């Protein structure tokens, strides 16, 4: 069958694009589902970009996916991308809605639902699993800082909306203007986030050793 | 020879056909999709959904029918070479299930997102339910069932059993019928408004969860071409 | 739109809607229409909808094809959620500015806390122009003015795309040597670790060191521009100021309340008793959105959407005038199409056969009462 | 999927003559109800619902039985 | 409170919307009789064919 | 010779007692029963719960005591022709607790099920639980561990080590004393009422799937009979 | 109103006065339907005697 080793050099290739398109989709595809499932939209909008809720419930309950693929990809294959792939999974999949639907669709202002910003949380706990390669290092240190620089990651994007008005007497930040117009139907929480995802990072690294499981039936 | 472009299919085939879809929403959406009680839902949109249903039992009968019989009865002696090209179309079905998925799983129901956002819903049959339960979903999970049998009957190494990690990607789809419909339906006692942070959401979660053994089928689709004769020439060439 | 498919009682027994206007019909893209009105949260409120202790007041339209200005219950302005009370009568007003061409159907509602959105009558609105012309202004307290519309889009895009670069430039580096079945087969037999090495962790630590150094300068650069900055504003208002209405002179009791099976009408059977000194005639029965009015003695003007309004849908056994002092028991009968194109018809379906409306009296020199009547009503099929 | 969607239909010709409507004392009421208000003590989505939970329950307790059908000794 | 008499004697009498006029102390009673019957006999009939 | 109507006690046995029971209460249900503060009570009723309880320790120590000490010692060899006469009895020991159970957690609770719904207990102590509970209960206990005993001491293949599944069927019946015992326990901080849904029911509801390990119980019965060298006349004639 | 501003062991001191719930309560504070009224001190500096 393979003829020369320079064709299975061109083999092999043309199977990591096309395996990375399925890990990738199949990614895209699962880890939207289950941050759609497990949230009251803090995604969806802007005036939901609070202080408590959004900033300690978002990098726990998004720790997962990346905790369990990296329990694979780097042990496998020695590829240390475990993390930001599944973020920028997420990221593609919410932007394409965000922007074809949440704005094409129905017509909210992208300056409203625009998606929050995850990354560098995922470089983090990519780059401290590949250095030290040692798992439960990445759970303390690596969750933990995913958790913490979550909110200082997003607040470049978020402060413009936080400037202060008196509308109609009140006073409201230009966030709470924007979900008040366009009609629909403090860092002790980033702290309490990043020891919170200490024990996902964890509980999810085993969930991981399982979805790598190999076996056959009958 | 190899690997075709009989993958530009796979690609070009759910995009052409859902691009469609999202213009005849697109115009239908406001036009006969906001009230459900007019008659024009009953054609527009409710014949849509009785056309699919038995499109999707008829070609999921045909689909696995065909290839459960065109089953290679002598697996036993057959080439690596083909061993190879055989392992490649395998994953171009890989590739048109991770595709569906994407469809079904990142873009419909964040659409639906979108939509339950914008109107009070007259209906577990809006629009977007149509679209994302009712033809969405049946598809990629026909279209894992497909990628599944074509290895178990094709490729050896996967007709040896049944693969865990294989079964729990084409399964956890099919699953998330009611998971992915209790949504509407957990939430209505507590709390009828559909909060996606709700425990009737979570049966999704978890079957959405079930697509990160694409991870285990992975590995297991690149041992079963390391066995066929392949990672040798290059590979020790490195 | 969206009313209809719930539960016909809950729409009979929650929320009264009356007084309604609509400042206009047809709107050019950044006008304003204005919608005022009066609520009536009913005593007798269903056990299945949380008291309205956390309610908002929205407005039912297909998106943003309007953006709400202004909204006010009794005087206050009511951006948050807003504590409402039982038994109370409120007087609301909202006020929309046009967005998006098109034919809208505009419903004002109640967000009612654990379970339901509150949806009051809609009426068809029609915005013309062109959303390009659309602009949505903001002055802050900080001097700048601002366009809602575009305000922080392009920083929002940056930060979004470079953020994204920086994790494909992260997968990139790692791609351009080979992915999968070499790399897999190396950790397989003999050890890995020959796959990263020095010239990798370098790049590591400087992905992993230039990330922490740009997202905090980036910080403390934000901080730089806007160092005026709020959190976001809220909690729910309570102290609405309700109604001060004046005590009813007419009374009512609704002995027995039938509707027929598939049919299109409610039969109720009143005694109606007039204290108070001026000769009274019933005008029109209130009870889901529809109604239901007697055109030999009340006619709508403030253009009610045509398919709630039923010009001569009630009719009264006799609708004399009932003389001060006097009282009599009479049989009522509000029919329209509407009983079932909005479903009423459906309270079949309902594990609550009881209704609620609002019946409007009207004196000589045509000033009026509101009595409310709420009872079980009962199907007849044979 | 089945055990779950047949069970309300199962019932319903047992049932079914319980929900005929009676004008109890001016009130609407099924016998059914008129039946637990005499005799003192002291809507199809819910079968499809029902049925896809059924699934997950079949499932977890395929597995409890797994162990309840288990053949070991002890010491 | 002392009650005298026959429990043979009690009537529970109803009349529906429908027309017809019940007692409910024994209403619907043969119909929920046969139905379980008819069924269980079924379960008995399918165990009984294997048995 | 082989398997007797010593069977027939055991199923007469519990039926005619527990008939007697049925008749007693029957009559002092009401009559004393109702009013747990009469004197006609502290006789009828709770002189009945101090009797049983003596009399269930007693009976319990000189059964069990009894069938210990008659263990059969020089088990190592004795005939496969009485391993099937043994094999046989502790099959009619299995159907008294079956029997057993059958009228402590389907009749007896069941019925205090009624009861509840007809009066308002006066104690934790009415006449149903007197019954239910305190007579109902330690009697198919009993029964289920003279069973578990008969199979150790009498025949081999249980004399070799602990059955899993047996010890699990006679000690969940046992383990449903504070279980069934926090129904009424439970059910008074949050709701006093006596609501079977509430978690304080949870642990009866746990106890009571340990009867279900009669499956595997059964399936090492049926093992015992094969290596008894029954099982290969007809089996193989069939 | 404060009866002493300085006191000796075993001596009383007795604090008075009113208090309004505000009528704009708080969401985010359970209506006062079982509160207590409490001392503010480090510890038993005091004891409470009564409380009215």
């Amino acid at each position: 069958a393979v003829r020369s080793h320079a064709e299975a050099v061109q083999v092999s290739r043309t199977i990591d694009w096309m395996a990375l398109f399925v890990v990738f989709f199949v990614i895209v595809g699962s880890y939207h589902i289950h941050a759609m499932l497990t949230m009251g939209d803090w995604d969806f909008w802007s005036d939901w970009k609070d202080r408590r809720l959004w900033v300690t419930v978002t990098p726990i309950v998004l720790v997962t996916f990346p905790a369990a693929v990296q329990s694979y990809l780097w042990e496998r294959y020695r590829l240390p991308w475990g993390a930001t792939v599944c973020v920028l999974g997420l990221l593609l999949g919410e932007w394409i809605n965000r922007y074809f639907n949440f704005w094409g669709w129905t017509y909210f202002p992208i300056n409203f639902v625009f998606p929050a910003s995850l990354v560098p949380g995922a470089i983090i706990l990519d780059t401290v699993l590949m250095l030290s390669g040692s798992y439960l290092f990445t759970a303390i240190v690596g969750a933990m800082g995913w958790g913490l620089i979550f909110y200082p990651g997003n607040w470049p994007i978020i402060a413009p909306l936080h400037v202060p008005v008196e509308y109609n007497g009140m006073l409201m930040s230009i966030a709470d203007i924007q979900g008040y117009n366009y009609v629909r139907t403090a860092p002790v929480s980033a702290f309490f986030s990043a020891f919170m995802s200490i024990l996902i990072y964890f509980m999810w690294h085993f969930i991981g050793r399982w979805f790598s499981n190999e076996r056959f039936l009958q | 020879l190899l690997d075709k472009k009989w993958l530009t299919f796979a690609l070009a085939i759910y995009t052409v056909f859902y691009l469609w879809v999202r213009w005849y929403e697109g115009v239908y959406g406001w036009s006969a999709g906001l009230d459900s009680f007019a008659p024009e839902f009953e054609t527009y949109w409710m014949n849509f959904l009785y056309t699919e249903i038995v499109l999707e039992i008829v070609t999921a009968s045909i689909l696995w029918g065909y290839l459960w019989k065109t089953r290679d009865r002598n697996l036993a002696a057959l080439t690596p070479r083909e061993e190879l090209r055989r392992n490649f179309t395998h994953l171009v079905w890989l590739v048109a299930y991770a595709w569906a998925i994407y469809w079904g799983a990142s873009y419909f129901t964040e659409q639906d997102g979108t939509w339950h956002q914008t109107i009070v819903r007259d209906t577990d049959f809006t629009p977007s339910h149509i679209i994302e339960f009712y033809l969405s979903y049946p598809i990629y999970i026909i279209t894992g069932f497909a990628a599944f049998i074509y290895a178990k009957t094709r490729l050896p190494f996967f007709a040896k059993g049944i693969s865990l990690p294989y079964l729990v990607l084409v399964v956890g789809p099919f699953m998330i019928l009611p998971n992915v419909g209790l949504n509407e339906w957990g939430h209505t006692f507590w709390f009828m408004e559909e909060l996606f942070v709700a425990p009737l959401h979570y049966g999704f979660v978890i079957f959405g969860w079930l697509a990160l053994a694409v991870m285990g089928t992975l590995t297991q689709t690149f041992y079963s071409f390391a066995q066929g004769g392949l990672g040798q020439s290059l590979c020790e060439a490195v | 739109h969206g009313e209809k498919s719930q539960a016909a009682f809950m729409r009979m027994r929650t929320i009264h809607w009356y007084d309604l206007s609509w400042s206009k019909e047809k709107v050019k893209i950044n006008e304003t229409v204005e919608i005022k009105g009066k609520f009536h949260v009913f005593e007798g409120w269903p056990e299945t909808v949380d008291e309205p202790d956390v309610a908002f007041l929205n407005v039912g339209m297909p998106g943003p094809v309007f953006i709400r200005k202004e909204s006010y219950i009794g005087g206050q302005l009511v951006p948050r959620s807003v504590r409402l009370e039982i038994g109370k009568t409120y007087d609301f007003r909202v006020v929309l500015k046009a967005r998006r061409p098109g034919d809208w159907h505009v419903h004002t509602m109640m967000n009612v806390q654990g379970g339901g959105p509150i949806i009051g009558p809609g009426k068809w609105i029609t915005v013309e122009g062109s959303m390009s012309e659309f602009r949505n202004p903001v002055t802050t307290l900080t001097g700048q003015t601002v366009d809602l519309e575009n305000y922080n889009e392009g920083n929002t895009y940056f930060w979004h795309a470079f953020w994204f670069a920086i994790g494909v430039a992260w997968i990139g580096y790692w791609s351009r040597r080979p992915i999968f079945i070499p790399r897999l087969l190396m950790v397989d037999a003999g050890r890995a670790d020959e796959l990263v090495s020095a010239t990798d962790r370098k790049v590591a630590m400087g992905f992993l060191a230039a990330t922490i150094l740009i997202v905090v300068m980036a910080m403390s650069s934000a901080n730089s521009k806007y160092p005026i900055t709020i959190p976001l504003q809220a909690g729910t208002m309570r102290g609405m100021k309700p109604l001060e209405l004046p005590a009813p002179t007419v009374s009512v009791k609704v002995e027995d309340a039938t509707y027929r099976v598939p049919g299109r009408a409610m039969r109720m059977k009143l005694t109606i008793t007039n204290h108070g000194n001026s000769p009274i005639r019933l005008g029109e029965f209130y009870t889901a959105s529809v109604r239901f009015l007697d055109s030999d003695v009340y006619k709508d003007t403030t253009g009610y959407p045509e398919d709630l309004l039923a010009e001569d849908g009630l009719s009264v056994s006799d609708n004399s005038p009932l003389a001060p002092g006097e009282t009599r028991t009479v049989d009522v009968t509000a029919s329209d199409a509407a009983w079932e194109v909005y479903r009423l018809s459906d309270i079949i379906y309902d594990p609550d056969s009881r209704f609620a409306g609002l019946l409007f009296f009207f004196d000589a020199t045509g000033n009026r009462q509101v009595v409310q009547i709420d009872a079980p009503l009962i199907p007849s099929f044979m």
